[PDB]
């Protein structure tokens, strides 16, 4: 019988999780995903990994989920352990919800996941989720708020961050431009479609390999939209105006 | 059991020099109607000790095949020991009082009759882990009726004969024939010795009606 | 090899390891020495010390009235079959209220003792015991091992250097059955004695001896209660 | 790879061999059994002068007759140190009395090779205790003093010595022990050898030391109290 | 008496790469070649069904299999496991037309039954399944079209091929599928992307297709079958 | 419905002295109006420096008997010694507060001797509230056996009496005194009374015929 | 029963009396209902005697594993309310005592009533049973934190002695307790009756 | 449920699974507590933010109790579990006593809950080394300091994580009455330890005070960086 | 039996309890509180079963400061309140039900002073005033009487006197003293206890 155990929750040597730091690996080969935080909102921007002539298009996103009236979040790693977990979270959410009658904290919906994921990886003898999660959203403690979640267990809040393919390269090019407390959603829309076009692997960039949603508070309402088709193209076709007035 | 069903009237014992008697009326009645009167209330556990029992039949029946195993079990082994009629007579009790503690009990009153290392051996047993040991024994209306004929009797004499005991508990079946609404008269008689167990068919006890004259 | 770290895994040769070097274990205990008569049963054992100032371990325990044990391997494996057979012979006179035939509870202990050799994660017993006991069969010499396997003997001895008092047991294995209580204890003594070097005899601290039968109930002698038999003793010889 | 419950070819368990290996770099703790009483001494080793003198104890209470020295493994000790001292208040709620120092020893050698993978529950230990323990006390059989380790095996000690340096306090105890040695020798005698085995001089903050004698119930020795003993050196 | 491993039999490797679920994904790659098609009016599914002996009853044994009304299911890889999701999906749909009294969303059937097949990449004991799953349904007055696989993940098509050739499969119904087909049509054009892989001649026999509409889910006839083989 | 209980009499006595302990009790078993049995003493024997007098339901003084018994010896192998007079009684009171909601209907009393030779009597009730006293009576006809302890034992009620040391001469005659009293009133009580002695040489039992009716 | 608890200027004094009944029965009359948990611990008995002896026996013991683990002993307030809970775990099953903890600690003298219910309560003045009715009427004329530990004597006995006196179920003697910031010391243990003919005159 | 032994014995007598936790802490962020005569004090650094995250968030100082706080140092996500579960064990010690827990005491449960993850089945060890600061309700100060064995000491001052061999020795050196008779150089104290190992600058310490009877206080960046102040101006100079 | 009252004005909610211990016919105490402190700005006030009613209360009271360590911040009063409504609501179709009465008062920043009523069957209602016991009956028709959403301080223990005086004169049961608390911006604070 332990012949067979792969023993997944063990410590190597060094002193870490070896099943944990592979999984990492997982995320860096998965789709392209990014938040930035603004000053009258918080928005994702994502690669769509499904992309193709003969694909349907039934659902309103593909990496991005809506899990609570004031909360979203993206995905990037094995999206079959991703819907497992967004769909936790959307009962986290209710229980909270259920108890105390107003809606769960940005922070303390990313800390009840988490310390799943962490379980993970202590006990169990099981394999972890090898997923990276970025979550957005308005609660009336912190205002807008934006979150990175590790297969580790492990959290943080950010202005600005990004996860999934040429992530380290993105990150760097976030912590150049982004101008912190001076930054709007029409700037962090720019931001994003600038940053994207350079990581992404395609080159000229299009409406249906990326996926973009906003989140702002609205009459007293925290409205969550995904960006329509027309509205990406008019997107990425600024920025393309503005890659034609960069010589002379 | 809650309510027992079909239920065995007073069971009797009695020890003679050399061994015991038990007798039992094979009655098994449904509330005030007798339904089976031809069955036996007596069983043999081995050749050391007997089982006569009142109460619910269909628990008799239940504590017979447990008791019938126990001693297959240990005829099994072959190791030289056997159960004695006072080991047979604890394990009843925890049995009893087992049950009773469950509020499920067993609706049974026992008597146990025995012979081992030259000593008889006469036990009672309750549905509730009452548990003793007299010269003479009787369950039921027994203790009410036949009783005061052996302990009476036993006073006068207490060493018996074999034909004294016999022709004693023919006397008490008569009395418990005359006196109890929930006998009948075709009973057995159960004995224990040297030679082992022995259990006669059916008997009925002599009545005598002449008293109906006696009225004007 | 690969066919020795479960319990569960057979050797080619048609054997488990696991029990076999369970085994081991009671040869590397100091020696024991079980023998019966007509009437009474005696175990002879052998204490010993890791130090001179550290005191001389146990070797005879406590079953019931009329059984006693004698250990032989692992201290915590002794003590944990010791516990199970108290708790059957305690539950024998709570069911029964007479005491637990010897050949039943060696069956018990051959029952449960076969359990933990057939499952995974699990392992043998490190301990064998001569059981000495009194029933309605007379004297009972027993003998169990680490394999569920268990033996009816007239003179048994095991632990280290134990052949030797086993070939001294089996030329007066014929003397037992009409000897005197006195007799029987110094024939167990004397099988004890060969097991340990030239050098060395047995003395006052190291020797403790427990006697059951139809006379007395079962009971450990030790220290000053062990001198009277030692005294009259055949002088060692080669 | 192998199980926990493996036996060597040898004829013992793996891991409880293993386990007496870890008592070889714990502290050394000394106890000696006096006819008059009963002492335990033992070294604190110091890592640093900003860690708290009185923090480490190495030498606890279980009841008021009895003391207990712990080397090898700390955290593992105090887990089984808690379970006697439980024990004996639960035999006090029961029996009204005191327990005896060999019924305690044998109530915490039943958790020995309490230790298991497969078949067993969620919360069942999946190791032995890398702890040697040192039971010392006065009951009605007068002053004792017991030795306990991983394999289960408990026995009486006129004088025994367990740690890193076992070997060397095992034979100086051995020339200099009498059966008939006063309570003042015996302090003595656990201080002389305590330093000859150490790399670290004795000082009065350094060690532990512990009395349990027929009169008095255990005392834990107060730093001024140490300097008196210390004073003949 | 037996109890079983809790541990996963699906890990990660130093690459990031779960090894079992890619090696299951081979399992269905090397199976016999499935083909659905979504048709405007409605769904075609199309599969061989070549026995490799004329010994066989062909009529015994299906792999278009019913889910309930409105829903249908075809695979590539292996029969015995592919049983195992027909049995839990038929569950799923009774379980939900149980609480809300509807035929169940096909995309919430497939999101359903993906999860099914993502505990056997995660449990203990277990490895995954070895079937891709082409799942067809009509509701809201549309047709749908998913697919399942060993992963757990879950994909909405307009049309696709599964199984031996499933590369060749998809260029050909990338030139041959149009938008706005007739249900008619498709029937023949999922042949057509069988007729690509198939090695032999075509039988009413050889193949197995059901089609899914607004009158529900139906395995086409062996009669029927013929009609369109000419 | 079903009663697991069943009232089958029987009284039990208990007086301590400076070397002595008595525990007395009468040998009539009874159920009703009918007798079981007229040789049923309630007196047992548990170590030679203690003894146990149950009574009640006898059903429930057997298994507790058997209970105490099993708990003696596993005791004895855990502690290596023999169970003392007090911690018996310690005991007792455990093993009836376990059944604190479906309780042993039955009257305890202990009788034997301290650590320091001295007697000690010790006596219950069926939850297993406990103490020790001089001298107690459980049992049907307990309310006829306490008052003429409390007068003659006691002291209790009198002026000018020098208070005289009990003796073992003059409890043995107390309490086949108060148990004569007892057979002649209570119907529970008669056919033989049996008196076990606890002294330093071990445990003594006397026999006293009583009414039989 | 009869049970009784006041604290003043040099402590906290504690009487009860001696009785147990079963039904119109006495059982004893020699009955001790004060439990000496420590030194400076002291709780009473009321209600069920068995209930009452058990738990009570049961936070001693509590009480000997806190001492032994940190090597400080144990506050008053903390003794008092492990008692509650352990009420609290059987609860609606018909357990009856009514008791009060008694103590020195950091805080100064503590006193405390506890419940089968699961009632606890700090407080100058406590009386349970039977008679506390009666307790209460002669305690609260004639306290003042203002007493001498002679003048406290004579309230407690009082108190309980006239108790006793009117309540069927109350009787025996009266044990005192007074509670000193050393310790606890047991004051008497006086026949009631003899009492009462005293003040009778 | 998952049986299998993780942290087991080594020939040598080493527990490795607890060692490589160990070594999980050495790599973690540099925390340091001293404790002062009327004020105790935790710091702890590494921080290394990317100034595009909010540091609000990734806070390695966290109050346990009223009276209670503790830092951490290594596995971050494993310090949560153990930081929430001794939090709850705050209040279920509020519920069962009256009293408010002290400081020994969360140090001892926290202690006891890493010793069971070194010796239960089917789990790996935490990954964490915590430093408890408190006060008694006498008000005499108290610094703890925990470890993945489960082992616990008091201390006047320590030092965990990366550099704390460093920062210990500096301690050791700079601990007397000299630096400990304001409330202010005790603070002090903290940041001329904290930047002797970090990447300079105090925009990387978070630190946090609590006095005798006032509730926590985390101090902002300008309070900190005021001492910061004060540490340069008396650099060049003495 | 116990009495529990609470008026919310337009920035400040005012409470009120007996300090009556009482058991069968006795006064055992005549200080005793029963108020409760969740946060600095929540007060819970419990009545009913004599065990059930500080055990219930407390285990609440735990779990609203276990929600302050663990988050850095306090709940709401809505949040607090519905939080106690759902342990009792879970505990209604048991074998063991808390039968108690309580008051929840607080200060939210944002939506202000706020009173919750709720049964022993676990109904949640808000109200500008309420209160429990048997006392109830006598008072809450002077509170409707005189009762204005814009009352001030001043006037609010004045209507809580007039309340009071009813008590001693009408109710048959003996509670002459009480505990008087208000809760706004700045938190609790204890003010003169009414005595009579
Ligand atoms: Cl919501
Ligand atoms: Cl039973
Ligand atoms: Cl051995
Ligand atoms: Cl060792
Ligand atoms: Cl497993
Ligand atoms: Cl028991
Ligand atoms: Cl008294
Ligand atoms: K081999
Ligand atoms: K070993
Ligand atoms: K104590
Ligand atoms: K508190």
């Amino acid at each position: 019988s332990r012949r067979y155990d792969s023993r997944t929750t063990i410590f190597s040597p060094e002193g870490r999780l070896y099943q944990v730091e592979y999984a990492m690996e997982a995320i860096g080969h998965a789709g392209t995903c990014l938040g930035i935080l603004a000053n009258d909102g918080v928005l994702l921007a994502a690669e769509r990994r499904n992309i193709h002539k003969l694909l349907d298009e039934v659902f309103f996103s593909e990496k991005i989920y809506k899990l609570n009236e004031d909360m979203a979040c993206s995905v990037a790693g094995i999206t079959s352990d991703a819907n497992v977990l967004t769909n936790e979270l959307r009962l986290i959410a209710q229980r909270y919800l259920l108890q105390y009658q107003e809606p769960i904290p940005c922070e303390q919906l990313v800390t009840a996941l988490c310390d799943i994921k962490q379980a993970y990886t202590q006990f169990g003898g099981k394999r972890p989720f090898g997923v990276s999660l970025l979550y957005i959203g308005w609660d009336k403690h912190y205002g807008f708020q934006l979150y990175q979640s590790d297969p580790s267990g492990n959290y943080g809040g950010w202005k600005a961050t990004c996860i999934g393919n040429n992530s380290a390269a993105a990150v760097s090019m976030l912590k150049q431009d982004y101008k912190e407390g001076e930054m709007t959603l029409k700037s962090a829309l720019a931001l994003a479609v600038k940053v994207l076009n350079k990581t992404m692997d395609v080159s000229k960039l299009s409406a249906e390999k990326v996926e973009i949603a906003t989140l702002t508070r609205e009459s007293g309402k925290t409205v969550i939209r995904v960006l329509k088709q027309k509205e990406v193209e008019q997107l990425i076709k600024k920025h393309e105006e503005e890659e034609a007035k960069a010589e002379r | 059991t809650q309510n027992p069903m079909v239920t065995g009237t007073s069971v009797l014992g009695v020890k003679f020099d050399g061994g015991v008697v038990i007798a039992a009326d094979m009655l098994g009645s449904y509330g005030s109607l007798a339904r089976f009167r031809n069955i036996s209330r007596i069983m043999r556990v081995n050749d050391s000790t007997m089982l006569g029992a009142s109460g619910d039949y269909a628990d008799f029946q239940y504590l017979k095949q447990v008791l019938g195993q126990m001693v297959i079990d240990e005829e099994l082994l072959g190791d030289g020991h056997s159960y004695s009629p006072r080991a047979i007579h604890s394990w009843l009790t925890r049995a009893m009082y087992s049950r009773r503690s469950k509020m499920n009990p067993l609706w049974n009153t026992m008597v146990i009759g025995g012979y081992a290392d030259g000593e008889s051996f006469l036990g009672y047993v309750d549905m509730l882990g009452v548990a003793y040991e007299a010269p003479s024994l009787a369950t039921g209306y027994g203790a009410y009726l036949a009783q005061p004929l052996l302990r009476e009797v036993l006073e006068k004499q207490p060493v018996l004969s074999q034909t004294e005991a016999r022709e004693l508990v023919e006397r008490c079946m008569r009395v418990l024939y005359y006196r109890d609404a929930r006998s009948y008269n075709r009973f057995q008689i159960a004995t224990v010795t040297e030679k082992g167990v022995e259990i006669e068919g059916p008997l009925s006890a002599q009545t005598n009606w002449d008293i109906a004259h006696m009225i004007s | 090899n690969q066919y020795d770290n479960d319990v569960t895994v057979w050797s080619p040769q048609g054997r488990i390891h696991q029990i076999e070097y369970a085994m081991e274990a009671v040869k590397q205990g100091s020696a024991t020495v079980g023998l019966k008569s007509k009437t009474h049963a005696v175990l002879v054992a052998l204490k010993r010390a890791q130090s001179e100032l550290a005191a001389h371990q146990k070797k005879i325990l406590h079953v019931d009235n009329h059984i006693g044990i004698s250990i032989a391997g692992l201290t915590a494996d002794a003590r944990l079959l010791c516990n199970f057979m108290r708790q059957e012979c305690l539950d024998s006179r709570f069911v029964f209220d007479r005491p637990l035939p010897v050949s039943r509870l060696v069956s018990l202990i051959g029952s449960k003792t076969q359990i933990p050799t057939q499952r995974y994660g699990r392992r043998p017993y490190g301990v064998g015991l001569l059981i000495a006991g009194y029933d309605d069969m007379g004297p009972h010499i027993f003998q169990t091992c680490p394999s569920a396997n268990y033996f009816d003997c007239r003179a048994m001895s095991i632990g280290a250097r134990s052949q030797s008092a086993r070939t001294y047991l089996e030329r007066h294995m014929s003397e037992f059955m009409e000897c005197n209580l006195d007799e029987l204890v110094k024939h167990g003594l004397r099988a004890l004695r060969e097991t340990l070097p030239a050098e060395q005899d047995l003395t006052t601290k190291n020797v403790s001896i427990g006697i059951v039968g139809k006379d007395l109930e079962f009971t450990i002698y030790d220290d000053d209660d062990v001198s009277p038999f030692l005294d009259g003793l055949e002088e060692r010889p080669q | 790879d192998r199980g926990v419950n493996t036996f060597s070819p040898e004829g013992r368990l793996f891991q409880v061999e293993y386990a007496i290996e870890a008592i070889k770099l714990g502290s050394t703790a000394i106890g000696i059994q006096t006819s008059e009483g009963v002492c335990l001494a033992v070294e604190k080793r110091i890592t640093s002068p900003l860690m708290e003198p009185s923090s480490i104890e190495k030498i606890v209470e279980i009841d008021a007759h009895i003391g207990c020295a712990m080397s090898g493994l700390i955290a593992d000790a105090k887990t089984l140190i808690d379970k006697a001292r439980v024990e004996t208040q639960n035999h006090w709620f029961t029996y009204n009395e005191t327990m005896t120092v060999e019924s305690v020893t044998q109530a915490v050698s039943n958790l020995a090779l309490q230790f298991g993978e497969e078949d067993a529950d969620p919360g069942a230990m999946s190791r032995p205790f890398g702890v040697a323990l040192l039971f010392g006390g006065v009951d009605e059989k007068g002053p004792q003093l017991f030795h306990m380790d991983p394999s289960g095996t408990f026995v009486q000690c006129d004088a025994r010595a367990i740690g890193s340096a076992s070997e060397g306090a095992q034979s100086s105890l051995q020339e200099v022990y009498h059966k008939s040695m006063t309570l003042k020798e015996a302090i003595k005698s656990s201080l002389i050898i305590l330093k000859q085995v150490m790399e670290e001089k004795l000082n009065a903050t350094n060690i532990e030391l512990a009395t349990v004698q027929p009169g008095q119930n255990f005392h834990m020795f107060t730093k001024e109290e140490l300097e008196e003993v210390i004073k003949d050196i | 008496a037996k109890r079983g491993y809790s541990f996963s039999l699906t890990t990660f490797s130093p690459s990031g790469k779960l090894v079992q679920i890619e090696y299951a994904l081979a399992a269905v790659a090397g199976g016999a070649p499935s083909v659905g098609i979504k048709a405007a009016n409605g769904v075609v599914l199309a599969t061989e069904k070549k026995q490799k002996s004329i010994l066989y009853d062909e009529r015994s044994v299906h792999k278009v299999e019913p889910i309930t009304k409105h829903i249908g299911l075809v695979y590539s890889g292996m029969g015995p496991d592919y049983r195992v999701l027909v049995h839990r999906a038929r569950k799923l749909a009774q379980q939900y037309y149980l609480v809300y009294q509807e035929p169940i969303p096909t995309a919430q059937l497939v999101q359903r039954v993906a999860s099914v097949m993502q505990e056997y990449t995660q449990s203990g004991g277990v490895r995954p399944f070895g079937v891709s799953l082409l799942i067809c349904g009509w509701n809201e007055g549309r047709p749908y079209l998913f697919q399942s696989d060993p992963s757990g993940a879950y994909f909405a098509w307009k049309a696709t091929a599964m199984g031996k050739n499933y590369v060749n499969g998809k260029t050909f119904l990338e030139k041959r599928y149009n938008e706005d087909l007739e249900l008619e049509d498709a029937i023949h054009t999922a042949i057509l992307t069988l007729k690509e892989s198939f090695e032999g001649q075509m039988t009413e026999d050889n193949i197995e297709v059901g089609i899914c509409n607004e009158a529900g889910f139906r395995r086409l006839t062996p009669t029927e079958v013929r009609d369109y083989l000419a | 419905r079903f009663s697991p209980y069943a009232f089958n009499g029987g009284t039990v006595l208990a007086i301590a002295g400076e070397d002595f302990s008595i525990v007395a009790s009468d040998t009539r078993l009874s159920e009703g109006f009918s007798i079981h049995t007229r040789d049923s003493p309630k007196c047992y024997k548990l170590t030679d420096k203690t003894v146990i007098g149950c009574s009640g339901f006898h059903g429930d003084c057997l298994t507790l008997t058997k209970i105490i018994e099993a708990r003696l010896k596993m005791y004895k192998h855990s502690n290596n010694k023999a169970m003392t007079t007090g911690a018996i009684a310690a005991m007792l009171s455990t093993i009836l507060y376990s059944r604190r909601f479906f309780p042993y209907y039955v009257y305890n009393i202990i009788g034997g001797l301290d650590e320091e030779g001295k007697g000690a009597v010790y006596s219950f009730d069926p939850v297993g509230s406990y103490q020790r006293d001089s001298f107690k009576a459980g049992g049907s006809a307990s309310a006829m056996l306490q008052p003429l302890l409390d007068n003659q034992v006691g002291f209790k009620n009198m002026q000018n009496v020098e208070h005289v040391p009990l003796t073992l001469d003059r409890a043995m005659r107390l309490v086949k005194d108060v148990f004569i009293s007892a057979a002649e009133r209570d119907v529970y009580t008669g056919d033989a009374l049996r008196i076990c002695i606890v002294t330093k040489e071990g445990i003594r039992e006397e026999t006293v015929p009583l009414r039989k009716d | 029963t009869t049970t009784l608890a006041f604290k003043f200027q040099h402590g906290v004094i504690v009487a009860v009396d001696s009785r147990a009944t079963a039904g119109s029965y006495i059982s004893s009359l020699r009955m001790n209902k004060v439990i000496e948990i420590n030194p400076y611990l002291l709780g009473t008995m009321s209600g069920c005697a068995a209930d009452c002896q058990y738990w009570e026996r049961l936070l001693a013991k509590e009480c000997r594993l806190y001492y032994l683990r940190n090597g400080e002993r144990i506050s008053v307030s903390a003794a008092s309310k492990l008692l509650s809970n352990m009420m609290l775990q059987y609860r609606g099953m018909g357990l009856s005592m009514g008791s009060m903890i008694c103590g020195w600690d950091k805080k100064g003298p503590g006193l405390y009533y506890v419940d089968d219910n699961g009632t606890r309560l700090s407080g100058q003045m406590f009386s349970t049973g039977s008679g506390n009715t009666y307790a209460y009427g002669v305690m609260d004329s004639g306290y003042r934190q203002d007493l001498s530990p002679e003048e406290a004597y004579d309230l407690g006995r009082r108190a309980i002695a006239y108790a006793t006196h009117r309540d069927n179920y109350s009787g025996g003697v009266v044990n005192m307790y007074h509670m000193k910031e050393d310790g606890w010391v047991k004051v008497e243990s006086s026949d009631v009756s003899d009492l009462l003919y005293k003040y009778g005159e | 449920s998952y049986d299998r032994a993780i942290t087991v014995f080594s020939p040598d007598g080493h527990l490795f699974q607890v060692e490589y936790a160990q070594e999980a802490v050495k790599k973690g962020s540099t925390a340091v507590g001293v404790r002062g005569k009327d004020i105790v004090v935790l710091g702890v650094e590494k921080k290394s933010v990317a100034k595009l995250q909010d540091e609000r968030t990734v806070r390695k100082i966290c109050a346990l109790d009223d009276n209670v706080c503790m830092a951490f140092a290594g596995l971050t996500a494993d310090a949560r579990i153990v930081i929430n579960r001794a939090r709850v064990e705050c209040q279920s010690h509020r519920l069962t006593v009256e009293d408010p827990v002290t400081v020994e005491y969360i140090t001892r449960y926290i202690a006891s809950l890493k010793q069971r993850y070194t010796q239960s089945n089917g789990r790996r060890p935490f990954g964490i080394s915590a430093l408890i600061v408190g006060f008694d309700f006498d008000g005499t100060p108290r610094l703890y300091q925990t470890d993945p064995s489960g082992t616990y000491h008091a201390w006047k001052a320590n030092a965990i994580g990366r550099g704390a061999k460093s920062v210990r020795e500096f301690l050791e050196k700079n601990y007397t009455d000299d630096a400990i008779e304001t409330d202010d150089l005790t603070i002090k104290l903290v940041i001329k330890a904290l930047l002797e190992v970090v990447q300079s600058g105090g925009k990387n310490i978070e630190l946090a005070v609590m006095r005798r009877d006032q509730p926590l206080k985390i101090l902002n960046p300008e309070e900190i960086e005021k001492y910061v102040a004060e540490i340069e101006k008396e650099k060049e100079e003495n | 039996m116990e009495y529990l009252i609470g008026i919310q004005g337009p920035d400040y909610v005012l409470v009120a309890s007996d300090r009556v211990a009482a058991s069968n016919i006795v006064q055992m105490k005549d200080d005793h509180d029963k108020m409760f402190k969740m946060s600095e700005k929540i007060l819970l006030l419990c009545v009913g079963e004599a065990g059930d009613t500080v055990q219930f209360a407390e285990y609440i009271q735990k779990n609203v400061q276990l929600y302050k360590m663990r988050n850095g911040y306090e709940l709401s009063p809505t949040a607090a309140a519905n939080f106690t409504r759902r342990n009792l609501a879970d505990c209604l179709r048991s074998r063991t039900p808390y039968h108690v009465n309580l008051l929840l008062a607080g200060y939210d920043e944002h939506e202000g002073p706020a009173l919750y009523y709720m049964d022993y069957l676990a109904a949640l209602a808000k109200a500008p005033f309420a209160a429990h016991g048997y006392g109830a009956f006598l008072t809450l028709s002077i509170l409707d009487r005189y009762y204005t959403p814009t009352i001030s301080r001043e006037r609010a223990v004045e209507l809580l006197r007039k309340c009071l005086e009813e008590l001693q004169k009408r109710f048959i049961l003996n509670l002459p003293t009480f505990s008087v608390r208000v809760i706004d911006k700045d938190g609790i604070h204890n003010l003169e206890n009414i005595a009579f």
